[PDB]
């Protein structure tokens, strides 16, 4: 299982990204 | 801690290594607790759409 893990950063690091572009498309709002 | 406990069970914990490793049994229910957590919000955004 110790290959999978690693690469669970890069998911969430991607589910950080998913509310910053969304809050400033509440600025935009 | 799943990637914790494996790899200290391939330290073979200095003098606690099982034969088992069967996970949980808590922890399986801990994993239920994950879908409990997306179940609670497709209904409560099901409210947000209207």
């Amino acid at each position: 299982l110790s290959n999978v893990a690693g690469v669970f950063y890069i998911l969430v690091g991607g589910l950080g990204l998913a509310m910053l572009v969304a809050l400033i498309e509440f600025c935009y709002k | 801690y799943t990637q914790v406990f494996q790899v200290t069970v391939s330290l073979g914990p200095e003098d606690w290594r099982p034969h088992s490793w069967d996970y949980g049994w808590s922890f399986c229910l801990a994993w239920g607790s994950f879908t409990c957590c997306m179940a609670a919000s497709v209904t409560t955004l099901n409210s947000y759409t209207k």
